[PDB]
């Protein structure tokens, strides 16, 4: 129900130009009790899981450099790379967290001159047939955490897929799967579970659980922590 | 989302007398027309929580008063409306554990706490002390047998050794819970600790052990103690293994204290047969008989209602089980317990298994219980149009 646009699309700058991304959603994303900007911003560099860059629109995750710098407002926001740098070839992906979960479409970004969790059970399936993902989750007090399944389709699609509650009581769905797919949870054996059926081929992707983040001064509304996508291909 | 009214639907764990308990329910509907529907899901003290928070689920929930706390505070609750007339039927300490935020969320049922059982033909005087149960153990194994077989995959099973010498979970101070003052770290609990790994590692007991290894050890005559509550009672009973029910061992001269749990009846928040609920538990269920066709089932314990309790005392297993109550502390109801329970289980796992040493595993459980500021139970971590459900 909420929209979000990433402006360019695409940008090739040389090392240490200064950049700034856009992105702009439908609504806007203030969280009233909190005074927090829902907004989350995520660098997914080739061969690799999304990782968590900005959260709340301007607080910079553990880790990450402050080079990386997020602003914004209202329903318009932003991130800059103040100096550019080679390590920073990715596509960058703001993500909504007002009204369920959304991920905008995307900035690929070129430059010219203990926490663990593996995902297993990816495949091919003929057109409405089935199977099951699974994340394997150690380094944490995984009873204590909501987990989500975001999938990355072909085309530069990131999509939220679902998330359930550290205690399962609260589940969701995006459209896209409501219905057809299934997230569980097993807190005894730390274990997270994506039962997918009725396969349109359009859920092809590489399928990641990722950790919900929270902390002293309240949720994230944003996944800090990523498995490697297991693979699922649906094909004619 | 719809729990239906006119009907009564219960949930009570697999090892408690949901059979009996469905006959008190069959009464109740040739009395009253109402339909009563007992179920036992596994793992229903999570099962519960998970679909009683969008408004499904039974209408009746049965567990320890501990998991009560955490329920209420995620609003799964009603608040129970007995007059003074009933509250005086029960021993006044166990609607104390019914308690939160001053309010009464369940009714109390049965007093539980683990007990010392053992097998009167192998072990004719039971041993007084924990420390001698390694040398007792050496002369079983010459016949073939063992000394000592209990559960070690759940904390509850494991946390009167722990806490014999000290160890404890939250601080009871002035009335209150202090979150913040955790002894799972002190020297008390390493002690205890470290005494069932040495148990362990000098192979008198196995890290893998379990409740089903243990009971099949203990009631095919295998082993010559166990430690287990009153429900475990009625297969021990139908396996005629001569058994006794005693006073757990000393540790460092000091009772064993088990965790007593008070095992209460819970009415969802969400439930539109409030009043059918009330009328069961308050005229069927508590009442003599009502527990007395759950007790045939299989045995309650002692029991929160007076009258019943001063009839089932005079079994000196109901009198061990007393015995080893009035030693240990009734647990806290505090929403924090599920966090507590998770970490300790963690500990004791992973020292046991080997995994880590004890002091590394109590001071991981101790990290993991205390900082926990404004714990949630059922974090969501997502809004819906700006705010969180429920």
């Amino acid at each position: 129900d909420i929209e979000l646009t990433q402006s360019p699309s695409s940008l090739a700058v040389s090392a240490g130009e200064r950049v700034t991304m856009n992105c702009k959603s439908s609504q806007s994303l203030l969280n009233s009790r909190t005074r927090k900007n829902q907004l989350a911003w995520y660098q997914q560099k080739p061969g690799q899981s999304p990782e968590l860059l900005i959260y709340w629109a301007s607080t910079r995750q553990s880790g990450v450099p402050d080079r990386f710098s997020g602003s914004g407002s209202g329903t318009d926001f932003t991130l800059t790379i103040s100096s550019v740098q080679a390590e920073d070839v990715a596509v960058y992906y703001c993500q909504q967290s007002y009204n369920l979960l959304t991920f905008g479409p995307g900035t690929k970004l070129e430059i010219k001159r203990e926490v663990k969790l593996q995902e297993s059970g990816g495949g091919f399936v003929k057109p409405g047939g089935s199977l099951r993902v699974s994340c394997a989750a150690s380094g944490f007090t995984f009873s204590s955490y909501a987990m989500s399944w975001v999938r990355l389709a072909p085309e530069m699609r990131l999509e939220w897929v679902a998330t359930i509650s550290s205690a399962g009581g609260y589940i969701f769905y995006s459209d896209s799967v409501q219905g057809r797919f299934t997230i569980s949870r097993d807190n005894a054996k730390n274990s997270l579970h994506l039962q997918m059926g009725s396969l349109r081929s359009g859920d092809t992707a590489m399928y990641y659980c990722a950790r919900q983040g929270f902390g002293n001064y309240g949720d994230y509304y944003a996944m800090d922590y990523w498995g490697q996508g297991t693979t699922v291909t649906v094909s004619s | 989302m719809k729990i239906e009214e006119g009907k009564l639907v219960i949930w009570i764990n697999g090892d408690k007398g949901y059979n009996g308990l469905a006959e008190v329910g069959k009464k109740f509907e040739k009395d009253t027309g109402i339909k009563v529907t007992v179920e036992h899901p596994d793992k229903l003290e999570e099962k519960f929580p998970q679909v009683a928070a969008t408004g499904d689920g039974p209408d009746i929930i049965f567990w320890a008063h501990d998991r009560f706390g955490g329920y209420a505070q995620s609003g799964l609750l009603a608040e129970i409306t007995p007059d003074k007339a009933f509250q005086d039927k029960l021993y006044p300490f166990t609607w104390d554990a019914v308690r939160y935020n001053g309010k009464l969320i369940a009714y109390p049922i049965a007093v539980e706490a683990l007990s010392l059982i053992y097998n009167k033909d192998l072990l004719p005087n039971p041993p007084k002390t924990w420390e001698e149960i390694p040398a007792l153990d050496k002369e079983l194994k010459a016949k073939g047998k063992s000394a000592l077989m209990f559960n070690l995959q759940e904390p509850y099973f494991t946390w009167p050794l722990i806490a014999a010498d000290g160890g404890y979970a939250f601080k009871y101070e002035n009335g209150k819970y202090d979150i913040k003052d955790v002894g799972v770290d002190n020297a008390g609990a390493k002690a205890g600790l470290t005494f069932l790994v040495d148990l362990i590692k000098n192979k008198h007991m196995n890290a893998d052990t379990d409740y089903s290894i243990a009971e099949a050890a203990f009631n095919k005559g295998e082993t010559a103690m166990t430690i287990n509550g009153p429900w475990a009672w009625s297969n021990i009973d139908t396996s005629k293994v001569n058994y006794g029910v005693t006073v757990l061992p000393t540790f460092k001269g000091q009772p064993s204290k088990p965790f007593v749990g008070v095992l209460s009846a819970g009415i969802n928040a969400a439930s539109p047969n409030k009043e059918l609920a009330k009328e069961f538990l308050e005229n069927y269920l508590l009442t003599d008989e009502g527990l007395e066709a759950v007790n045939k089932d299989k045995p309650l314990g002692a029991v929160a209602l007076k009258s019943y309790e001063e009839e089932l005392v005079k079994d000196p297993r109901i009198a061990a089980t007393m015995e080893n109550a009035q030693k240990g502390e009734i647990m806290p109801n505090i929403p924090q317990m599920s966090a507590f329970w998770y970490a300790v289980r963690t500990a004791v796992i992973n020292a046991a298994s080997g995994r880590q040493t004890v002091d590394e595993a109590l001071k991981d459980a101790q990290t993991n219980s205390s900082s926990l500021q404004n714990f949630t139970l059922d974090r969501s971590s997502v809004l819906v149009d700006g705010y969180s459900p429920n």
